């Protein structure tokens, strides 16, 4: 929160002011010490799209158990379902349902996951659940070159959009800005683009019928602006919420889907 | 030691107690006195429940408390079985 | 959340040279989260009655009257007034 | 901690195995990620070297041996104030000649903290108030780091730094394969204080009853762990070392420790003013 | 303890007598290991006694497989108005019937197990001297329900007294159980049964009543009377059904 | 009658043989445990030896005869008792140096246990009072065992020691061999108390040394369960009975 309010503020009034003129040069290397970290912030995102590869192995054997498309092997069905889980227990659950063939891989996969989380969770909406259980996959990749990342939902061929892949892009600013430049706590976004939703007839739920805004996940895909047209501080925060659901399916629920399907994850670490 | 929840007599986290009720958006503000209250009421209710458990710790020749006598202490007090049952 | 070196002063508070397991400490880890829920739920809907939504001591010491039963309540509620007034000391 | 518990029990057998085949390609991903944070590490470590000048400057500041120059006394001491009201702080307090540096600097710093609030007791003031800097520095080849608390030369002990070091290991665990969220702690390694007679802040002695014991009904002196912020040097013992309610204590020890490496000594002063306070 | 029926008599008791009184505990814990050098010593015995034991036993069982044909003094044994009940059929499950007329073992066999017991061929005892104990071994034949040839029940016992408790000895008590692995077929294992919750329905494997749970005991340290009943029903099936199984068989013995 | 009687009836009588032969091989098998049992009769009897010098030492200690030593002071009088217990027991009575000994030891310790209880009276109890030593020995031949009561210079009766004999039977009976549990009693011997005048109580305990040798048999049977509680329980764990920490059959 900063400014005064501060939590020590009765003590730094009392300072003679050849310590609160120290203070003040504390202040001034402070400024520089943020400087180096934005240097390191950098870095570390360097690093991110350096392992992207790295990961995406994975990421794509995981969309190919989800869809169904290549059948798991010997270690993996000896891999325990939840962890924690006496052996008893596990038989228990193993036996606790008959194998149905018509389910071809995990259903509602990544809208369970997604619904899971309580961040965005409290987007879904009930008439987002049959669209987003279409959802195949959901990627993402970070860019240097305009400095920032993007998430892609992969939808399958659904009754209420054409689109395959619905793009959401973030881009981010590493330097501090000068009017609080020791609020720095890592990158902050500049912007944020969604996507034009093909949506079919009458099936946009972003619409209500009153047409007005309606309220649904896929807005998620309709970001706020930063320059706005002059005809708004709500604006702001809601694309600071924005940006934070962004980083929420970006970092936590990608990187551990399954741990979310499970539910064995909730949002805090 | 100095901490917000030395200064109401509470051994609970009056700071996290705080924070969570911020992060769980429960509301759109909360005030200073309300993380006080409830970490209050949650040290009291886990002194009461430490109190019966480990009574039948000792009722039971016993110097850890088991969640069995946890379970026992739960169903024995009745106020407690209908708060937790 | 985890409440467990809490809940171990508490307990070498209330009996010095007892202690408690794991398990029993995740049981009371539980307790204690639940209890929370229920109080910051039931203050958030009493919030909703009020502007801005803000949270003081009142809509938690409503939120203890209204779950809390009977002698609990009652202490709850006043080690709850005695901590704010401390606090405000 | 199983959300979705009941789902997962009404999954047939066959999607059941397709889940599980998802929780081994999560443990492929956590070792991913455990590369990553390797590389991460020895990156903080190569930026070591660029926070020193600045460190190095704030301590000398600290320390009076410097004095302020006209760059640095136009930076606002509180960020965010009005002029008007800068100009009455500034004027609030004249300048004593006698105060030759920041005093209770990295005590007020390490007590705005809330974490390390709570172990901060009365007695450890005073000896906290020797507390000339704060240091940290990571390993690669012991695979950890080490917080170093410089101490001048006081009535208490005579050690000149105390040196807490944390082992820790970058590789999913074996026992929670899927909870990988980083770099745990292996085990921690305090010091030894050479207290001085009489300082011993950490140990106490009460007059107990073993009467609880063998054959033996009578009442002794028992030397007991006090609460101090001392203790910090006495970390829990690890798993292997020593063998309930102590793996707790070890990971608060080694949340104090992350709170002091990555959130104090980079901004000791603004803890100082206490225009930023963190918890965990 | 502090109950002792003469406890205000030994209060009463001078110090002189009372030291004396705690000589004669002293002589108590020495004579209690000597008992326990006689038990070990009988417990030999019994080792050494298998043997003699064991050629008849084995005719035993070769008289119940068929695999040899009776002699003219076996024959001429009563199997118990001799000719009536001998000429009352014509001509052409031994441990099952003399188990279940045991009352102890009785209350553990259930319906189910009927079956499952139709298929032992032979039960025996032996005991062990270095992991001191004994063992019951159930041989089975090729049944339909699990591949075990020989289901095994072992007791580890202790015959020495216990530093807790010395002077409360009264001879080798049990230290352990450790029953076997039955290779339970699909659908066949009689001890697991099943059952369902409110919502497809869920299923859910609980516990069952057999006598096939003797062959999972009860754990001794991990996290009692149990323990002390499964030792005695093998207690009951080690010295009173195998050394006198025609005599369960027959409902000679009440 | 046999409960499995149908069985054997309804059995197609082809295996009725083979049930016949296995009966054949039972009656072998009793034989071999009464060989087993025979040697553990010879076992006791070896045994007696090593409990000798415990029981001497008690019968020492029990007559003040010796003093007890460091370490049997350091035994607690009572076990599960702490050292605040133990202490204040000690320090419940102060030391009598007009006592020789324990008082009645073998008296308590045989009124104590429950079914020599019921065989003590009233005016048994001052005679009883004599008794320095309660031993037993057991014998291969004779195929039996002895109890031998120790009595002290008596108003009662001139017997030094009177004593109690069980001969017993380890063989299986020709007749009905399957009846067989172990070693029974045979008979009983017991001995001729020389009363002095006035003094013959026989309701009384020293009838026990009258032995009667469908209420007969019962007489028999319960009189021998009398002296296998003094041979087996008492006389192993005399103390134990005295303190009354134990009280069996």
């Amino acid at each position: 929160h900063m400014g005064l309010l501060s939590t020590n503020f009765d003590m730094i009034q009392a300072l003679p002011l050849n310590v609160k003129q120290r203070v003040c040069a504390l202040k001034n290397l402070q400024m520089k010490t943020i400087q180096i970290e934005s240097d390191f912030y950098k870095r570390v995102h360097e690093l991110e799209i350096e392992f992207e590869g790295k990961f995406k192995s994975t990421f794509d054997q995981r969309k190919a158990i989800v869809a169904g498309e290549v059948e798991p092997t010997k270690e993996q069905i000896d891999t325990p379902i939840l962890e924690g889980l006496e052996g008893d227990q596990l038989a228990e659950l193993y036996k606790a349902a008959e194998a149905d063939p018509s389910a071809k891989g995990i259903k509602d996969f990544w809208l369970t996951a997604l619904r899971t989380h309580d961040l965005v969770a409290e987007a879904i909406e009930e008439h987002d659940v049959p669209i987003l259980s279409y959802l195949t996959d959901v990627t993402t990749a970070a860019s240097k070159d305009p400095a920032g990342f993007k998430i892609e939902f992969h939808f399958a061929t659904n009754p209420y959009f054409k689109n395959q892949v619905l793009t959401k892009t973030y881009l981010l600013g590493f330097d501090p800005d000068a009017e609080a430049p020791l609020q720095f706590d890592g990158p902050h976004v500049i912007r944020a683009v969604g996507d034009t939703i093909e949506w079919e007839d009458g099936k946009n739920v972003t619409k209500k019928a009153v047409t007005v805004k309606a309220d649904s996940f896929f807005n998620f895909f309709e970001p706020p602006k930063s320059k706005d047209e002059r005809n708004d501080e709500q604006a702001e925060e809601f694309l600071e919420l924005d940006y934070e659901m962004g980083q929420a399916i970006r970092d936590t629920i990608i990187p551990r889907a399954v741990l979310f399907y499970t539910g064995e994850l909730q949002s805090d670490d | 030691a100095k901490t917000r929840s030395s200064r109401a007599g509470l051994q609970f986290p009056v700071g996290r107690v705080h924070r969570l009720l911020r992060k769980g958006n429960y509301a759109e503000r909360v005030g200073a006195g309300a993380p006080v209250y409830l970490a209050a009421v949650l040290e009291y209710l886990t002194a009461e429940i430490l109190e019966l458990a480990g009574n039948a710790a000792r009722d039971n020749k016993k110097t850890r408390i088991i969640p069995r006598h946890l379970q026992l202490a739960v169903r024995n007090d009745e106020e407690l079985n209908k708060l937790l049952g | 959340e985890s409440y467990a070196i809490y809940v171990y002063k508490v307990l070498k508070q209330v009996h010095p040279d007892t202690g408690i397991s794991s398990k029993a400490m995740s049981i009371m880890n539980s307790f204690v989260n639940d209890v929370f829920e229920r109080i910051a739920g039931e203050a958030s809907r009493l919030a909703h009655y009020n502007k801005r939504s803000t949270i003081t001591s009142r809509e938690i010491q409503t939120a203890v009257r209204l779950l809390l039963p009977g002698e609990l309540a009652k202490h709850a509620v006043s080690e709850g007034t005695k901590a704010v007034t401390k606090y405000t000391s």
